[PDB]
């Protein structure tokens, strides 16, 4: 199974923008998946857990939803530091791998 | 013993038998019947032991009179509780230990067999036996029945068995 | 015209089954009342496909 | 109303072989076991054999063990009963009846009976 | 020379609940719930109900001359009447032991 | 074991007539009976269902008992038509047969 | 473990031991004391958790006050009918489970046995043992024991064993 | 299987490897996640079915309505008396329950593990398996998930054997 | 009241063999243990041996083991006990007794202790 | 294991008398103990059945108790006739014997 | 808040042979599975390899199997990755993280993820 992610995403300040992950049905739909940001290098910080969850000081503009086998990932209230990559993490039984996308740049 | 059998519709337990003289199924005779009158034992208990009395639920009362209104709605609703706590903790108990008494039952068939062969039957896991020596109907007969003579074919077993 | 050993107003309930969900309010040696809405008893064997 | 219908009757020599189909309809064949009983001429009735509604127990007399044989196709609905060895004391006239099921928790227990017969076949020798 | 152990498995759908697992498949079940009624009033200890739907046990017993045309009963298992049970007591009061009066005529042998 | 019936059987028009059928103790006590009309050249028809029912189209004068080991077959209302032949039928473990009576003519 | 003994008082579960030194009936001691443990622990959790208190049942009502005698008599009734529910369903699953767990306790003691000796004792299907090696007092008390030892024996057992 | 082990955190069932390429506890994921999605529906069941309705419990009477509140406190009691007794043999029989599920997941485990080897594997009798033949990473995985094929290793794990 | 009689009393050279034997009526033999229980002349008592209320459980002390022996028949409601290689030290009186029984849902349990004691038989050596 | 007793008891008629039994602490604790009387040439008779009660036939003065690993037996009201031997009476499951001390003298 | 300290960088030849240790602190070792993960320079993250809380369950890529090596010691609290054959393509950013741990009855069940991440090694080939 492969991950496939957007090359990057683009939104004017204040408003919001959407990223989506999709995978495999065999086993999207039966794991869970997982957001995780990353800054201009440093170390990649957790934001969507449990796909409704999400890590302590996490902002709740944030949100997270899993329909069918795509996920979609929501950021409202953009701001200059919001400006980083992101990553869609999932967990694969029939390869026992944990499968990361192509990353989606943020502007 | 991991998928069930459609083709076997006179009884919850059986074998299925296949030789030179045909193929089928039979369901055992004494422990189907065994299951069966406990099963509706269980049932008859379970139905019979609600005693039930010549009552009127439910007492009509005037404006005044609300305290023993609410005392009466409050009785009820206790009952209402009581009983229905009882009657889904009974059920929930009553599946779970019919689900393992058939469970038991069919382990208890399949350890029967392996103790009256022992060395007969070759085990593939599933719970089929490949028996060693030629068998016939008489012989399916006598395993089914339970009268399965161990010396009578014991020597032809263990000659088949060391032919590999 | 009819004789039963229950009367739920509602209608007429002539059964030998423990409990009912019917109405509350019954007449007669009429089964307890369950709030609840499925009561089986599994009897048969555990139905798989194969 | 079970329908059944009865052939392979005729003349066969003493020692000979010789076969009997019964058909049934209206009712589900792999549910109901079967039997055949014959009768003879001027005589009374006399149990023959029987086979189990999902086959695989297949029941016979003293007197026929060995000799007569049941093979039963549900696909078809059919049952065939094959004789070998025929004598004398075979001429008489055969039935293929259905048991009787009783309904215990949607299980159909067979008891020893038989409901709806046949017609009759007449087989002499 | 194939000898095999199962059991027996059929097409029913019926759903049971067990306290380790829920919507379990089995092969049979047997319902202690009763659900459905006849819909209509029957006879209790065979003695015919008494049908009150156009008056009131007030004005049944009392007389009401709305009720004339009612039958009177030698004997009857319990009371029926409606949500229509407006011909009750024509003229205003009030009926001083009235829950006494209306429990205690039930049934009357 | 053998079962033992009554040669025949007489009765005037619109009495009541008995049958008797006996057998092995040790088979007929645990298994149960059926008993069995047959006409003059007609196939036979199941009278007795479970020692105390009958199939339907079975007219509610026919009556059948089990006491003991003696099964016993009463008919009522005996008319022109009821003048046929009657057999008695039990099962039997030990031998694993099903045993027939001689037959009861009935007149 | 087809027939009952009687023989043996002194404890519910137990062995027969008979050689050129005797006969006779023991008792298990540790399996016997925890099985009379459990259930007398039962039997005092049964009796014990029916919480009292100094009541009195039975009011005396006036014939116009027949309203409150009615409801008294409809609460009265369903305390009857739950508590012979109850205390039915709750001897027929402790009986059940009595009946269970002893047939379990003779299980496991012929399983532990049979997991003590493994090649020692020719099995009958009975219950029964038959040694191989030639046992003594001793050798039957290390059995009952359990501190049976598998290799002190084991060779005269598989001597005895190859002669046949 | 008679002591406990406090180095496995991750599963209540599981197994313990060790061999030239390390050693660990890895629980196993079928049996625990059945184990606890059983466990977690037990608990929803017992908790969910209380049925609660708004109710106001306590109803204050006056001195001369001294036997009405009579009547109150003994519906009060014996549903407090019911609620106990009921409470306390659902707590017993569930616990009793629970633990013999348990032991039983755990013997199932052990079964089908032997099941699986029936050679392979010297047993020591503390449930622990001795292999004749080598075994690797991939064998210890192989076994664990359930894969495990006879004839691959049958050979080696005779040769081993026939060794002593 | 039970009784309890004792008899083999005598004197025997060192070396030699003896024979005691006791009976006992009031009770049933075969659901009561029973023990042979030794005093010295002007010392303390000594418990010696016992026996199981079903047979098959012989207990025996340190100095005893391998000397003595113990055999119960319950038809005869009769005890046995064999000494041989008989020691000057053997010389004391003997006792045979019950034990206690306590009463768990209809089942004798024994309990290590004497209830009833018998009369005393003296050996020398 | 080994059972220790005074080797003799006095005390002036009408008195009470104390009599001590000590043993191994892993034997005694977890059984029972018993106390037997025996008179000058007469067969024992017990005494004290399961630390706390008595046989028929004997008086409620005796009196017994075992605390830790020590028993006590109280005599009240003694008497001439109450002058006689008594003995201690323990079980080892570790040596599997029934052991008695070696007797106390009372006067 | 956890700590992580990774070590072990450097630069090594093809072919060559490399250790890398992770240290945590701030919760305990023994109950939370381990990961690697890896990241190209200018690329996207890619996991790489993962060891269970207890140990005793290792877990590798296609890529990597035959070639790392993970060996946890609970008492230091330490993990050891060792990459052996080494290639041009392993040049990357390599982090040292814990799992997710679901609390169930006060089992701590391990959910494939990563909550913390450590801060980075750099390794050139
Ligand atoms: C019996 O009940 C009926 C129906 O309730 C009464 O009918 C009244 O009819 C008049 C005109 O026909 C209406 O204005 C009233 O509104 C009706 N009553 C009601 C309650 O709606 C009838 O009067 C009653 N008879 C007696 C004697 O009480
Ligand atoms: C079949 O079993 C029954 C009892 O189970 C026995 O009486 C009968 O003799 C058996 N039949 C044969 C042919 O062994
Ligand atoms: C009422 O139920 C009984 C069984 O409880 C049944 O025998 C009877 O026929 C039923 N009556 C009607 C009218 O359905
Ligand atoms: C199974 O098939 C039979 C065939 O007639 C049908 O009557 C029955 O309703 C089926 N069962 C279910 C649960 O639909
Ligand atoms: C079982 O089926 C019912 C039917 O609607 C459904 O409401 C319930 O959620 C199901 N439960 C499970 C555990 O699937
Ligand atoms: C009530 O009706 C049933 C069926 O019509 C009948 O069998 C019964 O005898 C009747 N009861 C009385 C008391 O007439
Ligand atoms: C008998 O078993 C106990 C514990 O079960 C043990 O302490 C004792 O040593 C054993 N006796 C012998 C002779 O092995
Ligand atoms: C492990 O087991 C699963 C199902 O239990 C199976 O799909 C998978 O192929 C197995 N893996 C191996 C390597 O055999």
């Amino acid at each position: 199974s492969v991950l496939t992610q957007p090359p990057s995403a683009s939104g004017a300040p204040g408003q919001s923008v959407t990223i989506s992950c999709s995978g495999s049905s065999s086993n999207f739909g039966s794991n869970h998946v997982y957001w995780y940001q990353q800054l201009s290098g440093k170390a990649p910080k957790l934001l969507i857990y449990n796909n409704n969850r999400r890590p302590s000081g996490v902002p709740d503009r944030f949100s997270g939803s899993k329909s069918g086998t795509s996920a979609s990932l929501a950021i409202s209230g953009l701001q200059s530091e919001d400006e980083a990559d992101y990553y869609c993490s999932v967990w694969d039984s029939s390869l026992n791998n944990v499968l990361f996308g192509g990353g989606t740049r943020l502007t | 013993i991991e998928g069930g059998w459609t083709g076997m519709v006179d009884g919850w337990y059986g074998y299925h038998h296949q030789n030179e003289q045909g193929s089928g199924y039979a369901a055992d005779l004494k422990s189907t019947q065994n299951a069966i009158d406990k099963i509706t034992n269980k049932v008859n208990s379970v139905i019979e032991k609600m005693n039930t009395q010549f009552t009127a639920v439910g007492k009509e009362f005037n404006h005044l009179e609300k305290r023993i209104e609410n005392l009466n709605k409050k009785v009820d609703d206790g009952f209402l509780d009581i009983w229905t706590y009882n009657a889904e903790l009974l059920v929930l108990l009553e599946n779970e230990r019919t689900l393992d008494y058939h469970d038991s039952n069919v382990k208890n068939l399949y350890e029967k067999v392996r103790n009256q062969l022992k060395n007969n039957a070759k085990e593939i896991g599933n719970g089929c036996f490949e028996f060693y020596h030629k068998c016939d109907n008489t012989c399916m007969e006598s395993v089914k029945n339970g009268t399965y003579d161990y010396p009578k074919y014991s020597e032809e077993a263990k000659l088949n068995r060391e032919k590999i | 015209d009819c004789n039963t050993t229950c009367q739920t107003p509602e209608g007429a309930i002539n059964t030998s089954l423990p409990f009912q969900n019917i109405h509350p309010i019954t007449i007669g040696k009429c089964p307890k009342y369950v709030k609840s809405t499925k009561l089986r008893l599994a009897t048969g064997l555990r139905n798989v496909p194969s | 109303e079970v329908q059944l219908v009865e052939s392979g009757g005729g003349l066969a020599k003493p020692g000979g072989s010789l076969r009997l189909s019964c058909a049934a309809s209206g009712f589900t064949f792999s549910t109901y076991a079967m039997h055949w009983v014959r009768q003879a001429p001027g005589k009374g009735l006399e149990w023959i054999s029987g086979i189990n509604s999902g086959g695989g127990s297949t029941w016979y007399t003293a007197s026929v063990k060995g000799r007569f044989t049941i093979s039963r196709d549900n696909s078809k609905s059919t049952l065939s009963l094959q004789m070998n060895s025929l004598r004398t004391e075979d001429t008489a006239v055969y039935y293929c009846a259905k048991d009787g099921g009783n309904a215990i928790f949607g299980l159909v227990i067979t008891n020893y009976g038989l409901d709806s017969w046949g017609q009759g076949a007449v087989v002499t020798v | 020379d194939t000898l095999c152990i199962g059991y027996h498995a059929n097409n029913s759908t019926d759903t049971v609940d067990t306290v380790l697992e829920k919507n379990v498949t089995v092969t049979h079940s047997v319902n202690l719930l009763e659900d459905k009624h006849n819909g209509k009033l029957c006879k209790l200890r065979g003695v015919a109900p008494l049908h009150l739907g156009k008056c009131n046990i007030a004005g049944w017993i009392l007389g009401n001359p709305e009720c004339e045309s009612l039958s009177t009963a030698s004997s009857w298992s319990y009371i029926v009447e409606t949500s229509n049970s407006d011909n009750g007591t024509c003229y205003p009061g009030d009926f001083i032991n009235y829950e006494e009066l209306r429990e205690q005529l039930s049934s009357v042998s």
